[PDB]
DNA sequence: CAGGATGTATATATCTGACACGTGCCTGGAGACTAGGGAGTAATCCCCTTGGCGGTTAAAACGCGGGGGACAGCGCGTACGTGCGTTTAAGCGGTGCTAGAGCTGTCTACGACCAATTGAGCGGCCTCGGCACCGGGATTCTCCAGGGCGGCCAGTAAG
DNA sequence: TTACTGGCCGCCCTGGAGAATCCCGGTGCCGAGGCCGCTCAATTGGTCGTAGACAGCTCTAGCACCGCTTAAACGCACGTACGCGCTGTCCCCCGCGTTTTAACCGCCAAGGGGATTACTCCCTAGTCTCCAGGCACGTGTCAGATATATACATCCTG
């Protein structure tokens, strides 16, 4: 049969992300993930349809911001791979942690 | 300045009194202003090597080496300082360069 | 709703790090992502709770939101 | 030629806590400069709070408001906590 | 009548008066509640009367009695709370916390 | 060890003293 | 005597008064001098006049006559001077710029 | 509602080219927050000098601040334009 | 007028520091590299200080100028005039 | 034979970084650092004077910048598994940052 | 190198839901006129930076070995990506319901404002104890030369 | 024939020999702080004007549910690229003397500019009155979304 070898369609797969805006996180299980934080802040709150959206377009963005700061983190460490040691080091040296 | 044949190969020193034996009394260059020389008796705690002693006698500052390690020399040891006496501390080091590596020959050996 | 951050799958969080640049992702991401979405929206919506409990409102709307992402620093654009 | 300064106050709380203690001068200047600093975040805080609502004036719930923002952690209930436990006390008093 | 100072009524140790000023003249706002001062000085007086006891028992520990600015960097970035309020604050003669990496340690 | 905090008390005590 | 707006006057397309208003009610200080707000509407101006040409371009290049918000993460990302103006700010339905790190391209 | 404003500006530098709704609103939630870092920091500015009155020089050294680089250049060139012509007539 | 002052910050300096960062073994390179972050910061600083200072028409940079100028960076400082 | 009692390589760092953290005082030197200032500053605006205070201000910020790098290069040195800090390592922690 | 297979890019045509323009409207802004309070303008003075002088010593520069980490190479084996097949639930489009957002009107409690009053917190003086400093022992820390300890063959004991 | 203990090489922890650092006992030094006028800002007693607290009401927008298509998820198979652990090599930076240097300290000064007042002035806040530009709503062509069907584009795989 006919395969890709591994990692070309990796970047075939960011190309076809990296020019688009859709969002990526699926939208109503993260509706439903929204909702879950709130009820231990306060009970019976009631989202804007708007204000889910909001938040939807800032924590797909903070994350692709983190996972560019990782993969410079991986190419510093001569890896390809992002790990958790990744995520944490890129985090603690935003200092937002 | 002097040199101190150590054993195979000499090292740089420098000459830190001048005395003669005979008067069995030493003349040093105190620490600090500039310390004048001092005519003084050779100390019963100091120790004199006979080669030193036969000879006029001086004890030395070695370079690179802290003045507690410091010690004393034999005049044998001692040939006034020349760039020719230092050429010959050179031979010896690369001749010690190797003897490392002359050993390491039976470490080679010995791994394999 | 007992475990949604489940919900956030793995082709999600492999999605986005696509956009991001990344090239090969470790198994370990996809669960250690979800330990920091949830870190970063527990901050968002506290805030943003607390500007709508202030105004006796009872709707979290976008109008919050964009003020709580405020202070984070993530200036947001678009909605107010 | 007067700077006015919280130099006598957090001085006298020192005693309060540590009857012993007392503070040098380049450390009170921080001190000075700590509360100069929170008082701006806080009211600085309180004044986009009300302005956002449209209320025109500063309350003390605009404070609440403003302190469960800034402070965080276990602060954020000891303050609003330590807060309103003056207040009562004062209205209550006068 | 005789005057009774507004910082006593409250209780409180730092200035409500001089707080209520500073609400007007710094223009916050177009007015000022007579409740805000009285808890916006509460609140300081609290932070303050948090990082000096912690601060005080730093210097008990040096056996030093006056506080120091060393003693109120060691009392800040220790707790975990104060030091995410003050992230960005860099305190002058402050010194910084003792750390070292264990990879670097010897072995 | 010779300079130390030794970090007695973290946890927030509600001005006991009052 | 016919009245003229002061943007108008001034020559500019943003409105002097309503900046003029804005200024008051803020609670910025107590007074604002009369050449505040002209001075104030020109600034603002000039970083739209600047941020809708790049994005401007955007659109010719990208061949859709409408702006999207896309075609402004395009007109900021690229341009550094606008960028660190720019430095935290999010913008929704803005992507990224395409680019890949050269480790990773085969 | 600075859009009807933005729109005038594109039209004039682009006569063709249009602006979707969501740009707008881009714009409209980025030029409040331009304008509002601006006169933020000269109140701010005015405070430190003992000042009480924003005026028309705390605003030029309010951008120099912000603006980096070439934008504080061609910025405070226009803002002196619209000054020295508004007090022409 | 004032020239080549950059390398006034001596190499040791730059590792007595370091030290205090907490790093153990310094490579040939950080140091001549230091020196071009280090001087990057201060036109950033001083800058901003020195507008601020033109502002009130005041020739003299007053210590309150520069925490100031790093109050709005993001880099408060405490103590220094307050 | 001769023998100095050099200690090893990699314990006399670690004793000096145990004493400066333990220390306070401002490490680099103070006149080189007032001769930078100055130079500095003759850049942006010609024939300024700076009050005493307003240089010990900022050799104070300064310190505490470059200590906030190194602290956060070593993380990023440690992380390659090598403990010698590069330059490939400040121009990488402050690239995390989002400064550059 | 040669060549099929693939994916994205490219063209033509077909709808639409959506942004651009029209039109009416009313609310904020422009005209006009002060008023006093903020801002500029002139000596002045003094205190506080810039500047020079010389001793001096703490520290920076410099030199050399070698010890250990940087880095390159390599073997590898497993945790990855890729593809298929199945199976979830996400998205779309409605139906119906109602909390609750937003807005009105009423009017009372609250805060701005002011004159007179007074004591809190200011600057200035002065002092003596907390503490930096130095000295020399006592004590700890580190480095290293000499030193008990399983892993092998050799000759062991022998089925 | 098989079988396997002993001997010699294998090779540690541990004392010492220094260096570094702590302890403590004085020994001045200066600023933390206590005290003293006093003044000017906080306090008190009163009025006035309205911001918002409060109550009621009109509709939006959100929640709930649900049935259908289908695109996205999920699990399994597999094959191989890469993270990583090991070895080896060498260069380059740490350690520690020497040797040079310029920071520092203290000391004097000079004049420069930041900090008061006096004065005087002129500019913006406040107010009243009239009207047209910005807003909201309506609509109506229309450029973009969408479906479908070429034209190369890279990717392997020999």
């Amino acid at each position: 049969p006919h395969r890709y070898r591994p990692g070309t369609v990796a970047l075939r797969e960011i190309r076809r992300y990296q020019k688009s805006t859709e969002l990526l996180i699926r939208k109503l299980p993260f509706q439903r993930l929204v909702r879950e934080i709130a009820q231990d802040f306060k009970t019976d709150l009631r989202f804007q349809s708007s204000a889910v959206m909001a938040l939807q377009e800032a924590s797909e963005a903070y994350l692709v911001a983190l996972f560019e700061d990782t993969n410079l983190a991986a190419i510093h460490a001569k890896r390809v791979t992002i790990m958790p040691k990744d995520i944490q080091l890129a985090r603690r040296i935003r200092g937002e942690r | 300045r002097c040199l101190a044949f150590h054993g195979p190969l000499m090292y740089e020193a420098k000459i830190l009194k001048i005395w003669d034996p005979s008067s069995k009394m030493y003349t040093s260059i105190p620490n600090d202003a500039t310390k004048e020389i001092k005519p003084q008796k050779l100390g019963e705690d100091e120790s004199i090597p006979e080669e030193i002693i036969n000879g006029k006698c001086f004890f030395i500052h070695y370079q690179g080496w802290k003045s507690s390690w410091d010690e004393w020399v034999g005049y044998d040891r001692i040939r006034a300082y020349n760039e020719e006496n230092i050429a010959m501390k050179k031979r010896l080091a690369n001749e010690a360069k190797e003897a490392k590596k002359s050993l390491l020959e039976q470490q080679k050996k010995k791994k394999l | 709703l007992r475990d949604n951050i489940q919900g956030i799958t793995k082709p999600a969080i492999r999605r986005l790090a696509r956009r991001g640049g990344v090239k090969r992702i470790s198994g370990l991401i996809y669960e250690e992502t979800r330990g920091v979405l949830k870190v970063f929206l527990e901050n968002v919506i506290r805030d943003a709770v607390t500007y709508t409990e202030h105004a006796k409102r009872k709707t979290v709307t976008a109008m919050d939101v964009v003020y709580a992402l405020k202070r984070q620093g993530r200036t947001l654009y678009g909605f107010g | 030629t007067r700077k006015e300064s919280y130099a006598i106050y957090v001085y006298k709380v020192l005693k309060q806590v540590h009857p012993d203690t007392g503070i040098s001068s380049k450390a009170m200047s921080i001190m000075n400069s700590f509360v100069n600093d929170v008082f701006e975040r806080i009211a600085g805080e309180a004044s986009r709070l009300a302005h956002y609502n449209k209320r025109s004036t500063i309350t003390s719930r605009e404070i609440q408001t403003a302190v469960r923002l800034l402070l965080p952690g276990e602060l954020a209930k000891h303050a609003v906590s330590e807060g309103t436990k003056a207040v009562t006390k004062y209205t209550s008093a006068k | 009548a005789k005057a009774k100072t507004r910082s006593s009524r409250a209780g409180l140790q730092f200035p409500v008066g001089r707080v209520h000023r500073l609400l007007r003249k710094g223009n916050y706002a177009e007015r000022v509640g007579a409740g805000a001062p009285v808890y916006l000085a509460a609140v300081l007086e609290y932070l303050t009367a948090e990082i000096l006891e912690l601060a005080g028992n730093a210097a008990r520990d040096n056996k030093k009695t006056r506080i120091i600015p060393r003693h109120l960097q060691l009392a800040v970035r220790n707790d975990e709370e104060l030091n995410k309020l003050l992230g960005r604050v860099t305190i002058a003669q402050g010194g910084v916390l003792p750390n070292i990496q264990s990879v670097l340690l010897p072995k | 060890r010779r300079k130390i905090i030794t970090s007695e008390g973290i946890e927030r005590s509600f001005k006991n003293e009052h």
